[PDB]
């Protein structure tokens, strides 16, 4: 009676005790913040203060690694926004996989501002998907909160879900931008890699997705959070945790 | 200016339509209107239907509060909550993650949050939860939660037998006013 | 007085609490299974091998309902008896009120070691003349209460080429449901095929129960998928 009967298989809101409303998702549960994020932005998020400011605005940013060319430089900027933010607000850094003399000094001084004791609770990698042994190192060694992929391609969507799948208690943030995005891009449709891979993505649970493809307001991106934008391709309405 | 590369989406674009728009107003006109398009198309616009809860934000699932470990003794009173752990060495302890969230209770509080979270703040920085160390399992620790039910009453007393059947108290934890949490250290 | 009988095969073992004066023919019976059964393997890797506890009870009770079935028993039953002894323990140890089906589903192997223990189990209910029992899964519970909206489906020939195999498992697997309605089918289809309007399409002939009992008869997947067969 309890266990044979196997029955198949969206955002909500939630009111705190102090009376806010917040959008209910994955991405939101997670961050305990609205499921909008601004996305590591070279040199546009370089900067601390407008990090800073976005933080104190009640909202997720990522500080963009790749405008800091050495560890003091980079130190200085987060010691900045640690003392900028609200205490215990937890900072996102976002850093470039194709550069690897970048990353080479990047992860280690993560690692250790983390240790440290500074509120580094996020790490992002982009222009590229590292292997699932280098991502695993990451995710063990970092005593990060979540790590967050901008995959380019299917295959790199599926790399990343392979990530997810060889960590199930970790979250997994998939930040799809497509070729509509600004910055450096990829030649891939939006939609079509999404509505091809939206099963095995909703597959594991600890993966929070995220749209990212040139977004501006609130009714472009309202049918993303709620799936309905899939209805116009012929699917059934698929849902996304947040907004970039 | 017409020198310079600069980036941008095309898409994007067609949003930005003012200059030096505060990054809080362009945020929070994109958040309130998706709750606006919420309460009307999931709530009916009545935001008594919202569900209310004390603090939002932690764990992407809340942990099942497990209320039966082998080598613990139970025992629920309207205003007091005990558990015992085995002193036997052939009996195991229970999980510390299982524990502590039998300690919480299953209602987001002061407790819940004193158990439950891996970080407290020390100024600006995150130092590990040293409270999920002290209420750990041990043999022979003995557990009473005063008032469980009511947070602002709600006092945890930890005691351990360093002796046979001599308890004494190691841990005191309540809250005292509206918002300060005073956890004590005993030494015998 | 209650006697051990054990039944073992490589790394598998169990044992069964026979009655006294049933001993000597549940002894004759298990030797006679266990010489019928291929040399044990280490892993249990080979098809005609059992690769668990219930499977090999299940192929001993079937071999049992084979014996009582052929007339093998004597004049007093015994082999009914011990198949009855050894169905109820089989019921009790693994079913534990479920089905055979749901027991299946959890062993390991190939699906034909699965069929087996299903074949198994309603030959010795038919040999025993123990009659199936209403009783609702699960699902159909659930539907009775409303939790559940069932509908059925009931598909064309598409892709399929080898439905008569299929036929075959499902006669093979459950000749005590489906033997008469094999049976009269074949001899209606048989009797239609023999229409003089239809003989000229049916030059291999229909004859659906020689090609069950004799796999080397059946006709290429050509004709059986011509549409006055395979329809």
């Amino acid at each position: 009676e309890e266990h044979a009967v196997k029955y198949a298989v969206g955002p909500r809101l939630i009111k705190t005790s102090s009376g806010r409303i917040y959008v209910d998702t994955k991405m939101s549960r997670l961050l305990g913040l609205p499921p909008l994020m601004v996305a590591g932005m070279t040199p546009t998020t370089v900067p601390w203060d407008f990090v800073a400011a976005t933080m104190n605005a009640g909202y997720q940013i990522e500080l963009a690694g790749g405008g800091y060319f050495n560890a003091k430089m980079m130190t200085e900027a987060i010691s900045k926004i640690e003392r900028a933010i609200p205490p215990g607000r937890g900072i996102t850094v976002n850093l470039i996989y194709v550069n690897p003399h970048a990353m080479a000094w990047q992860i280690p001084l993560l690692g250790r501002l983390r240790a440290e004791g500074v509120p580094i609770e996020g790490l992002t990698i982009g222009a590229g998907v590292p292997s699932i042994e280098v991502a695993n190192e990451y995710i063990q060694t970092l005593g990060l909160k979540h790590i967050s992929f901008k995959p380019g391609s299917v295959d790199a969507i599926q790399a990343v879900i392979n990530i997810a799948k060889a960590n199930p208690t970790f979250p997994v943030i998939l930040q799809w931008t497509g070729g509509r995005g600004g910055g450096h891009h990829s030649y891939e449709d939006f939609h079509a890699p999404i509505l091809a891979m939206y099963s095995r993505i909703r597959r594991q649970e600890n993966i929070i997705l995220v749209a990212g493809s040139g977004f501006g307001g609130a009714e472009d991106t309202y049918p993303y959070l709620t799936g309905a934008w899939s209805t116009k391709y012929g699917y059934p309405p698929m849902p996304f945790d947040g907004c970039l | 200016v017409g020198r310079t590369c600069i980036l941008q989406g095309p898409m994007a674009a067609k949003h930005s339509t003012k200059v030096d728009e505060p990054i809080k107003e362009i945020l929070d006109g994109i958040h309130n209107g998706h709750i606006a398009a919420l309460k009307r198309d999931l709530y009916d616009n009545d935001e008594s239907k919202i569900p209310t809860i004390e603090y939002f934000g932690g764990k992407l699932k809340d942990p099942e509060v497990q209320l039966d470990f082998e080598g613990v003794t139970i025992s629920y009173d309207v205003h007091k909550n005990t558990y015992r752990v085995s002193n036997n060495p052939s009996v195991p302890l229970p999980p510390l993650d299982a524990w502590l969230s039998a300690l919480a209770g299953p209602n987001r509080t002061w407790r819940y949050a004193l158990l439950q979270s891996e970080v407290i703040v020390q100024g600006h920085k995150y130092q590990t939860n040293p409270m999920k160390k002290i209420f750990a399992p041990a043999r022979g620790l003995f557990v009473e939660i005063q008032y469980p039910n009511d947070p602002a009453k709600t006092v945890i007393t930890v005691k351990e037998q360093p002796r046979p059947n001599r308890y004494i108290d190691v841990i005191e934890a309540k809250l005292v006013g509206d918002k300060e949490i005073v956890v004590n250290l005993i030494k015998d | 007085s209650l006697r051990p009988l054990t039944l073992s095969h490589g790394s598998l073992e169990t044992s069964f609490l026979i009655p006294t004066g049933l001993h000597f023919h549940a002894s004759r019976l298990k030797d006679e299974f266990i010489a019928s059964l291929p040399p044990p393997t280490d892993e249990l890797a080979q098809d005609d091998e059992p690769s668990s506890v219930p499977e090999l009870v299940a192929r001993y009770m079937g071999y049992i309902a084979n014996q009582v079935a052929e007339g093998e028993d004597d004049a007093q039953g015994s082999y009914e008896e011990v198949l009855k002894l050894i169905l109820n323990e089989f019921e009790r140890a693994f079913l534990q009120g479920n089905d055979v089906h749901a027991l299946v589903a959890t062993l390991p192997g190939i699906d034909a070691k699965k069929l087996e223990v299903i074949r198994s189990y309603f030959a010795a209910r038919a040999a025993t003349n123990r009659a199936m029992r209403a009783h609702q899964s699960a699902l159909l519970r659930a539907a009775e209460e409303g939790e559940a909206r069932i509908y059925s489906i009931f598909g064309g020939q598409g892709n399929i080429e080898e439905y008569f195999e299929e036929l075959r498992e499902l006669y093979k697997t459950y000749p005590s449901f489906v033997g008469h309605l094999i049976v009269s089918s074949a001899e209606l289809l048989q009797i239609l095929a023999s229409h003089p309007s239809a003989e000229k399409l049916y030059s291999k002939g229909l004859d659906i129960m020689h090609w069950l009992h004799n796999p080397d008869a059946t006709p290429d997947t050509d004709y059986l998928i011509s549409a006055p067969v395979s329809f």
